[PDB]
């Protein structure tokens, strides 16, 4: 349950 | 650099040539040609040199993540010692992970930064900056770490103070500064209500400009909200 | 070689956590070098070497295909001039290929093949020599493309007639080897019929054999029994 | 449509 990077 | 005999256009066109391709590490070797000619880069360029570089230093971060929890799992006790090679072979990829990101730092300290003076040019590389201390910090355990950490937190810094003086709230490269920054809070800096309140500040001061945006720009600043948000539903 | 130093239960342990963390490079890597300690390979080393090697091979093929689709796309009537980036760089990704396909056909040249005296060994490397010399006939355009496509014709055939005297007809290196000598008929001897066939009588006669297996067994033969039906309907 | 191999 890796968070979102861009 | 094994580059610099081939012409910057032909180093860009190879890197679109190897995104289509799905050879990452090819890509992110034209990019890092292409910025050692020493001119800048247009928005098309950077995307390139994030991009190649995101995926590489992606796909190291994921096996990284395997052999440290392998190498953890093999450090408890009733586990049977199976000698150095975890150990061994997680310090090699590390290593490899670290030289990647000292690349990236140094094409922007030499000299990608100094030379971008509009918003979306120095702000992306300061974003970019931040990332890769901030993957530094991620297997960092040294002497050095508290100023690896700083040295992510003070370049995201930077990035979120021109950006808020100088882009719309709905800018893309201004919401992707703060999903990250606000990962780095939560993951590297133990701050994980700063990280919380950044990603909903973003979120709700982005939805209120987004009456502003044509359709295709609106497109690009809700992909991102839908990142925020993901966030915060994870974190909450 | 670099993993002259390391031992060679190390060389294998780290393949298998490479393998864990996706990084088919360095998994190779690691089994040239426990190839080149000099001993010959069990069974699951064997399996290591292939699965390492395949995966590399076969996202070199992945890239050059896409590569080779753009080429000829930018070499039609009617398409703008692009210079000679898109042939350079497919050329590069192309002696790449070439390269990993010299160094898994040396390790069976020296010494492998002529070391494997049982039918499980000397089978599974014929058709590893078949399936690299059929990956280098898929780039293959000068004077000795005819040689490399009988080099991998004599390969397969010399593993088919030992698998067929020593090895039962659901043995599942005897069914890879077909499914593979299948395709090479099909895809570089423009030989569609023999391919049907070979995979027809192969379905066939171990369908009539899955009587004698364990349940385990039975598992691995009908898996690979499922990838020649599946190229049966391809191409009919 | 890439054939099957192993
Ligand atoms: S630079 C890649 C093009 N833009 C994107 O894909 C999007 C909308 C996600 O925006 C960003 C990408 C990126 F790599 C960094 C950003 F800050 C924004
Ligand atoms: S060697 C990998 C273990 N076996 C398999 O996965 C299976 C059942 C597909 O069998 C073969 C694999 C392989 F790489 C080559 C073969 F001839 C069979
Ligand atoms: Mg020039
Ligand atoms: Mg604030
Ligand atoms: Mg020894
Ligand atoms: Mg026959």
């Amino acid at each position: 349950g890796f968070p979102a990077t861009v | 650099g094994a580059m610099g005999s081939m012409e910057r256009a032909s180093l860009i066109q190879k890197a679109k040539l190897a995104e289509q391709a799905e050879r990452y590490e090819d890509m992110a070797a034209f990019m890092k040609g292409a910025v050692e000619k020493g001119e800048e880069l247009s928005n098309e360029e950077r995307c390139l040199l994030s991009v190649a570089y995101k995926n590489v230093v992606g796909g190291q971060r994921a096996a990284w993540r395997v052999l440290s929890s392998i190498e953890q799992k093999s450090n408890e006790e009733g586990s049977e010692e199976k000698g150095p090679e975890v150990r061994e072979y997680r310090e090699k990829v590390e290593t490899e992970l670290q030289g990647v990101c000292d690349t990236v730092l140094g094409l922007l300290d030499s000299h990608l930064i100094k030379e971008a003076g509009d918003a979306e040019s120095r702000v992306f590389y300061l974003k970019m900056k931040g990332d890769y201390y901030r993957y530094l910090a991620e297997v960092a355990t040294g002497d050095d770490k508290k100023r690896i950490i700083d040295s992510a937190r003070s370049a995201y810094q930077e990035a979120m103070d021109i950006s808020k003086k100088e882009m719309p709230p709905t800018n893309p490269i201004r919401l992707g500064l703060a999903l990250n920054f606000s990962v780095f809070h939560y993951e590297i800096a133990n701050s994980p209500e700063e990280a919380i309140s950044l990603a909903k500040t973003t979120f709700d001061e982005a939805m209120a400009d987004l009456h502003t945006l044509s359709e295709d720009s609106y497109k690009d600043s809700t992909l991102i909200m839908q990142l925020l948000r993901d966030n915060l539903t994870l974190w909450t």
